[PDB]
């Protein structure tokens, strides 16, 4: 048949120096061979462990036998040309109308394949917004359009995938919102769309400016710091198996239909050490604190600020147990409970003591940015 | 710095010079418009060695290009890379020299050799540093053979201390290009042990061998043949114009391959040649290039050395090795032959690496041997001289212009005690 | 001193055999190897700039069959990357590396375009251009045993699946060009132009 | 010696598979000139050496400051 | 305020001191450049010169008798580090023989590197001694080396003068000649140097192989372990530790005698990236590894020699009491016996400073060594091949005619092999029992 | 002259940690309050179910 190959390097601990090995990869029967180009030993032999399709890019992550690995760049003619297509790119963006139907557009997107790879929080200022839609200054839809990107919070999005370029467009649906619904009822605008300058949702209308538009959000040197306030406020991570599994929409929407005022979602890579400072308030306290801390270094994890008259102990309530086992039974409308899966993969984790919350907020949204 | 002269002579001096030239040039970078088209910085930092600059800077050989008959030179520069001479070294007489020592080596080189004294003086003078001088010339010819060895002896005599190499084409037992081989062969070896420092005989016979052997070339050409020498010499000064783990000189050389005084012929050697049908279907291997080095069919002279004995030899590799590979395989090749090098000399094998390999190639060994086998290319020689002497045939040409039947009887006794004195170590022991 | 020039050097120059052997080696793959080039070089190109990056340059490179040693590699980046900016126009490449095009054979080239557009009232199609040719004129250029039936399915199978693609006139010069660059002489090349669209 | 003989000025093709024709074959598919090329210039260069792999090495001279640990870099605590 | 000077000479002493320089920059955060960022104890004094703002210069003595080598330290990787004027070059190369490297060409560089060695000493305050390589196989070392050691014994006088010398081997060697290049040079050395060190090539690379699995090496493999030893020898002087050793505390603890002062050293633990990090390691397997025959540097068999001196300097977190216990076990072990007059023959150095390796190394990260740098009478077998060589070469004047012709005299072979059949028995009565 | 950096240098160590008590000792109680919560969290709910 056809064997797909890839080029992993690992950065164990107790050697300092970092290997370099190989993941065979048979798409025949689901079965991962590993080999290491150096020394010439088979290293990993004919044995399944169960890893989606989806999941092997370059960039990503994933564990496999208690060791975790981070394909670097690909090996042979034949890999490239498979995979190479799902490289395109797009800038997605929602406005302000439907800020209060966040979690839902983020649900549907995951739906048509495309992924989520980044995702931030800014409010668009004034000044740096002019720059912003520069090639839009001629027409009258400048100035009406000025003011209204200023007006509230933003979030914004990249795709990476097939045909993100156009396939966001079509899925996106026409321009205007009206025009929509005649035709395309089944639609992001005819969903969530108001009249013609309150268009919920953007696409990149060209890749020569779908380069430009990214630039100036996830690039370094970017004028958009992370809008927030750090007073009375509580925390909580959607922990790293969620985003495997599709349901980060479907947690997004849930918090806030509780009444819930939600001002970020971004997207943070840590890897294991700076792990271990996060839970260090468990650090010998109860939880086991070895177990959990492993998995929190095996894949991405979007942090959400959420707000409330009272913040600590109220959103604890709806997430009113940490093992979602006991949750099921006695808390069955609870946020754990919906999605918990085992004692140490236990979907959300808002911070449970009054004091610290703060300072957790904080980290995530000061020292780390 | 240490830079080198080259002096070449006659037909096949010439040829092979300007065949040598060639390969240097394309090695160097150096193109047939004497410009610079080099990759790599370390193209340059030793270009001084055989090649000037000046104002312009198209790189010029500090080469010398002379005979008694204007044809060949007219031939050379006619060809390709005939642009790259100095107009100025052209040095060139107006008779012939006819295959007789006595026309060329004292009436009418004497007559000539003047201007080439000079310019080869003035050249000296102008290099900074002297390192020696290799000259490639025929004893078998007549105008290079005698008038040759003359220049050679004028150089010597002039400067004490610089090293001299002489390449010789010397006749071959079965394919004669002369009715008179012996005359101007022998009487030359005759002057040349007394003056040039080192000797490495090349024969004509085992270039046909080898070509048809391994080679595997239908027809070949004189241009295939001068191409093997002319790499043969390329090799032998390596590490003089290129940085390497373990740098050699020519003088290290002649500290290592010259045990006594008066036994200084050496037998080359070059490796790996192999047709163009099996190029990559061998491997390139240390151990590969060991035994196609010591192959008894590869070595260049007409006598095979499972004849005779081996007293000194020198390897000089070139390219990336790995010296370990490098040690034990001299070790290899010394020890299982119990009975092949002689017993009163501890490792007697020779090693020397360089950093940078010919271009085109992996990695290829220049092997230098001072063997008792070529007792045998003196014997054969000096025996059909005394056998066609007996009858004093054709002696009246080299009688008529101040040569004297008893100089010719000098030259034969030094033949004899050359070759009796050369022997004596084969049977003699510790 | 007039008489002598100093030649030296002032800017840089194209390295040539390790650029020229390319175009030897590239010549024996076919008639469509030269276009393989520059599909590959859009398609590792899929972020639509003009360019690729520093090892992706090893990868394209190493597709479309040539395995050169690191300075094969080492002289061609020196000469194409001006400064070390971090990127060079890779447009600059194909252009260099195939050949030279002549001012007749590109105004011939463009006529026949202007001819497909007349007959489609100015509108382009690869319908068009797969419904109308001459199979057998491919012939001229180098000879084949192949059936005629199966060139159809090379002719498509080189261009784009969809046959509704757009086709912009620039595009039709360089697909040619690519082609071109495989006959060894301008009269065949343009022969093939007439019996290919019967003009 | 009786090579040569029975086989002409011919290009291309299997030949009359007579003596030694393996070895010849190659170089006519190498470049023109099957042998001895007729007084076409043939190069001395492209029988007697073979294929050329064109690279020049690194010095191996400088090759002890240039070496690099990557795991050395973690920001650590 | 103490500091050491070093001298290099020959071309195997100028790579192994690449490697060394290599190792000592790398163990004190000075980048290549000289600049040293760090992010303060004066702990880089014993090696290097401040020069004012950022930059160093090592106090290195650069010698040889051919450009080939000195110029590529100049074009490359520290290129902008080593002093301008301090890397003397030569014009013409010795060819490997000792007569032209000692009274023609070797008396016209003389004067230039005393200029430059007097500045040195000049600008140092506290000289603890000098650190010289050469390899005496050869051409340039042996005879310039000699010539230099000479000079700055009669120069100087009671400073101490260290020597890592680079002899031939029983089977693997380059030169034919060799054999003469090395009894002029210890003729020349026993009388002028105090303590030496045994490190021919064939043993390195026994060692190379059987622990690093690595079947290929090259020279500058070998070169690192070398280094290595250097560092670890001299670390005390510079890193603070509780038992301390001084160079000094060799010739008043590690030469029995006046003339008997040769002594072979190894290296250990060695291990490669993959066995490294499941075995032991701990102090006491590796004291045992440190006395196994085939693991010392120098081809010489301890087996066949008693002991009369050994010193042992410990480096990381070594506790005292298991350097004692590997004291007791070795002293216990039978197989091991010592001279009949050393009662206590071992000097211990407990340092603080973790071993570092040098990047892309074959030897993977440790935290306990030994470097073994005792002496034995067994260096006897060495002495005797060489002699053996020489009479068996020298029997029929071969090769001769090169030196006589240089300027060295037809009679000063006499005396070479006088003193080394002096030396031969010198360590053959020493050793006897009372 | 060079005493300096040791009285100066040797101050800023034995500072640092007195500094590190009061980090710690302040880190170290709110420690003992989260085990109180979770524990009587935890106890309620084997009752509730
Ligand atoms: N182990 C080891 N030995 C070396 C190295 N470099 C040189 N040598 C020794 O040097 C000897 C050959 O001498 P040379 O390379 O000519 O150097 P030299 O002794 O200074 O003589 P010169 O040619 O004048 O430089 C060999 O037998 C080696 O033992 C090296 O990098 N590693
Ligand atoms: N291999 C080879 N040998 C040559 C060539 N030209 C001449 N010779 C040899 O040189 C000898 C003739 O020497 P020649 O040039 O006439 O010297 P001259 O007689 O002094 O002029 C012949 O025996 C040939 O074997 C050549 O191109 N290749
Ligand atoms: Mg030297």
């Amino acid at each position: 048949d056809i064997r797909y190959i890839f080029i992993v390097e690992w950065f164990d601990t107790a050697a300092s120096l970092i290997r370099t090995y190989y993941l065979t990869y048979f798409t025949q029967d689901k079965t991962i061979e590993m080999y290491d180009l150096k020394n010439k030993k088979v290293f990993l032999k004919r044995c399944e462990y169960a890893i989606k399709d989806s999941d092997l890019y370059i960039g990503s992550i994933l564990n496999v036998y208690s060791r975790q690995l981070k394909i670097v760049d690909f090996a042979d003619v034949f890999t490239r040309s498979k995979f190479q297509n799902i490289k395109e790119k797009t800038f997605a963006m929602i406005k302000p109308d439907a800020y209060i139907h966040i979690g839902k557009i983020i649900s549907i997107i995951e739906r048509s394949g495309l992924q989520i790879s980044n995702l931030k929080m800014t409010k668009m200022s004034q000044e740096d917004a002019r720059e912003f839609y520069g090639e839009h200054k001629g027409k009258p839809f400048y100035d009406g359009l000025v003011n209204f990107m200023s007006s509230d919070l933003i979030v914004g999005m990249e795709l990476v995938g097939d045909n993100a370029i156009k396939r966001w467009r079509e899925l996106l649906g026409p321009t205007n919102t009206l025009v929509a619904r005649e035709q395309a009822p089944n639609s992001i605008r005819g969903l969530f769309g108001t009249d013609g300058t309150r268009n919920a949702c953007h696409g990149s209308d060209s890749p020569g400016s779908a380069f430009r538009e990214l630039n100036f959000f996830f690039a370094k040197t970017s004028k958009l710091k992370t809008q927030a306030f750090f007073n009375q406020c509580t925390c909580c991570v959607i922990k790293p198996h969620i985003v495997k599994q599709n349901q980060v929409g479907e947690v997004i929407d849930m918090i806030l239909s509780e009444g819930f005022e939600i001002s970020a979602l971004q997207t943070f890579f840590l890897d294991r050490p700076t792990a271990e400072e996060f839970y260090e308030v468990y650090k010998g306290v109860l939880p086991e604190f070895n177990a959990i801390a492993e998995h929190l270094t095996s894949g991405m994890c979007y942090a959400l600020e959420v707000r409330q008259e009272n913040a600590v102990k109220s959103f604890r309530d709806i997430a009113g147990p940490h093992d979602p086992e006991i949750a099921k039974v006695i808390r069955p409308n609870t946020i754990r409970a919906r999605f918990g899966i085992d004692r140490v993969k236990n979907g959300i984790h808002c911070t449970d003591l009054e004091d610290d919350g703060v300072l957790e907020v904080e980290y995530f949204f000061n020292a780390l940015q | 710095m240490r830079e080198i002269v080259h002096i070449q002579g006659g037909q096949c001096g010439n040829q092979i010079g300007a065949k040598f030239w060639e390969v240097i040039s394309d090695e160097h970078g150096i193109d047939p418009t004497g410009t610079y088209h080099g990759d790599s910085d370390l193209q340059l930092e030793r270009i001084n060695v055989y090649y000037n600059e000046a104002t312009g800077g198209r790189y010029v050989p500090r080469a010398i290009l002379m005979d008694l008959e204007p044809g060949t030179m007219d031939s050379v520069r006619a060809g390709p890379f005939g642009q790259l001479f100095r107009p100025d070294n052209f040095v060139f007489g107006q008779t012939g020299a006819g295959n007789n020592w006595a026309k060329g080596h004292y009436t009418e080189g004497a007559e000539l050799i003047d201007s080439v004294l000079d310019v080869v003086r003035k050249e000296a003078e102008g290099c900074d540093c002297l390192q020696g001088f290799q000259i490639t010339h025929s004893l078998g010819g007549g105008t290079g053979s005698g008038m040759g060895t003359l220049l050679i002896s004028k150089v010597r005599e002039e400067y004490p201390d610089r090293i001299m190499e002489t390449f010789s084409v010397v006749p071959s037992p079965k394919v004669s290009d002369t009715v008179v081989e012996p005359y101007n062969a022998t009487l030359s070896v005759h002057q040349l042990v007394e003056n040039a420092d080192e000797c490495m005989v090349i024969d004509n016979e085992a270039l046909y061998d080898i070509c048809f052997r391994t080679l595997k070339l239908t027809t070949p050409t004189y241009g295939d043949l001068n191409h093997l020498v002319s790499a043969a010499m390329s090799g032998v000064t390596c590490c003089l114009r290129f940085p390497g783990q373990l740098n050699s000189d020519l003088r290290k050389l002649a500290v290592n391959l010259i045990p006594f005084p008066r036994l200084h012929f050496f037998m080359i050697g070059f490796a790996p040649l192999t047709s163009r049908g099996s190029q990559q279907y061998r491997a390139l291997t240390v151990p590969e290039l060991t035994q196609q080095m010591f192959d008894a069919k590869n070595m260049m002279c007409a006598a095979d050395p499972r004849h005779g004995r081996y007293l000194t030899a020198s390897a000089l590799f070139r390219g990336r090795m790995s010296t370990k590979e490098v040690d034990e395989q001299m070790l290899n090749v010394q020890n299982k032959n119990s009975s092949y090098f002689v017993e009163w000399i501890p490792n007697n094998i020779k090693s020397s690496i360089c950093d940078i390999p010919p271009k085109g190639l992996k990695m290829a060994v220049t092997f230098v041997g001072n063997s008792t086998a070529i007792q045998e290319m003196f014997k054969r020689v000096a025996e059909q001289f005394t056998a066609m002497f007996r009858r004093k045939a054709f002696l009246h040409w080299y009688t008529g212009e101040g040569m004297d039947e008893m100089e010719f009887t000098e030259a034969e006794s030094n033949m004899n005690d050359l070759v009796s004195e050369y022997q004596q170590y084969q049977d003699a022991t510790a | 001193n007039p008489n002598v020039n100093p030649v030296f050097k002032l800017a840089r120059e194209v390295p040539s055999p390790i650029i020229n052997k390319l175009n030897a080696d590239l010549k024996k793959q076919g008639p469509f190897a030269f276009r393989s080039l520059s599909k590959a070089c859009q398609k590792a190109d899929t972020f639509l700039n003009g360019s690729l990056s520093h090892d992706e340059f090893k990868w394209v490179i190493k597709e479309i069959g040539f395995s050169l040693t690191k300075t094969e590699f080492d002289n061609l980046f020196k000469f194409f990357d001006k400064n070390y900016e971090g990127k060079v126009i890779y447009s600059v490449f194909i252009d260099l590396v195939r050949g030279q095009q002549s001012e007749i054979i590109t105004q011939s080239l463009s006529q026949g375009y202007d001819a497909l557009a007349s007959n489609n009232g100015g509108k382009v199609t690869v319908e068009s251009i797969v419904q109308r040719y001459n199979p057998l004129a491919i012939q001229i250029i180098y000879p084949t045993r192949k059936i005629a039936q199966d060139l159809q399915r090379e002719f498509v199978a080189e261009w784009g699946g969809n046959l509704q693609q757009q086709v912009n006139k620039n595009a039709f010069v360089e697909f040619f060009s690519d082609v071109r660059a495989f006959c060894d002489s301008e009269s065949k090349f343009h022969q093939y132009f007439s019996n290919a669209f019967g003009l | 010696t009786t090579l040569e003989s029975y086989n002409k000025q011919l290009q291309k093709g299997q030949g009359t598979l007579i003596g030694n024709w393996w070895e010849e074959r190659e170089l006519r598919d190498v470049t023109g000139i099957g042998r001895s090329a007729h007084n076409s210039v043939n190069d001395t260069n492209e029988r007697t050496m073979g294929k050329k792999f064109n690279h020049i090495p690194n010095t191996t001279n400088s090759e002890y400051g240039k070496g690099f640990n990557k795991a050395d870099q973690l920001p650590r605590t | 305020m103490r500091e050491v000077i070093s001298i290099h000479v020959g071309q195997g002493g100028i790579q192994v001191g690449n490697a060394c320089w290599e190792l000592f920059c790398l163990e004190h955060g000075i980048q290549p450049d000289g600049q040293m960022p760090s992010d303060g104890d004066d702990a880089f004094n014993t090696f290097f010169s401040e020069t004012g703002a950022g930059k160093h210069v090592p106090r290195a003595v650069f010698l040889d008798l051919e450009p080939t080598v000195i110029d590529e330290v100049r074009t490359g990787t520290y290129r902008q580090l080593f002093h301008p004027e301090q890397l003397i070059s030569g014009k013409e190369d010795a060819a490997n023989n000792f007569a032209r490297g000692h009274y023609t060409i070797g008396k016209e560089i003389v004067d230039l590197c005393l200029d430059r060695i007097r500045k040195l000493a000049d600008n140092c305050t506290g000289l603890q001694g000098f650190l010289v390589f050469n390899s005496v196989g050869g051409g340039t070392g042996s005879g310039l080396g000699s010539l230099l050691l000479e000079r700055l014994s009669v120069d100087y006088g009671k400073k101490s003068k260290l020597g890592f010398t680079i002899y031939p081997s029983p089977q693997v060697s380059t030169a034919v000649v060799e054999p003469y290049n090395s009894i002029l040079s210890t003729h020349s050395l026993l009388e002028h140097t105090d303590v030496a060190v045994m490190l021919d090539n064939e043993a390195i690379y026994d060692i190379c192989r059987r622990n690093l699995d690595i079947e290929r090496p090259t020279y500058t493999n070998l070169n690192r372990l070398i280094a290595q030893v250097i560092s670890s020898l001299t670390a005390s002087l510079r890193f603070d530790g509780a038992l301390n050793v001084d160079i000094t505390e060799f010739q008043t603890n590690l030469v029995p005698y006046p003339r008997i002062h040769f002594m072979l050293s190894s290296y250990a633990p060695i291990i490669s990236a993959e066995k490294a990090y499941h075995e032991q390691l701990s102090v006491a397997e590796i004291t045992n590894s440190a006395f196994e025959p085939a693991n010392m540097m120098a081809k010489c068999d301890p087996r066949h020699g008693k002991y009369m001196a050994c010193s042992m300097m410990y480096r990381g977190d070594v506790v005292p009491k298991d350097v004692n216990a590997s004291i007791a076990t070795i002293k216990t072990k039978r197989t091991i016996q010592f001279v009949d007059w050393c009662p206590t023959g071992f000097k211990v150095g407990i340092n603080y400073q973790p071993p570092t390796v040098v990047p892309g190394g074959d030897l993977a990260k440790v935290m306990r060594a030994v470097c073994m740098i005792s002496n034995s009478t067994a260096i006897a077998e060495v002495f005797s091949r060489l002699d053996h060589k020489f009479d068996l070469m020298y029997a029929k004047r071969a090769f001769v005619h090169w030196y006589v012709g240089e300027g060295m005299e037809e009679g000063e072979f006499s005396e070479a092999r006088e003193d080394l059949a002096a030396l031969e028995k010198d360590y053959e009565e020493v050793g006897i029992e009372t | 002259n060079r005493g300096k950096a040791v009285n100066e240098g040797n101050y800023i160590k034995q500072r640092l940690a007195e500094l590190r008590v009061r980090s710690q000792r302040a880190l170290n109680e709110r420690r003992q309050k989260l085990a109180t919560l979770l524990g009587r969290e935890h106890e309620q709910y084997k009752q509730e179910i």
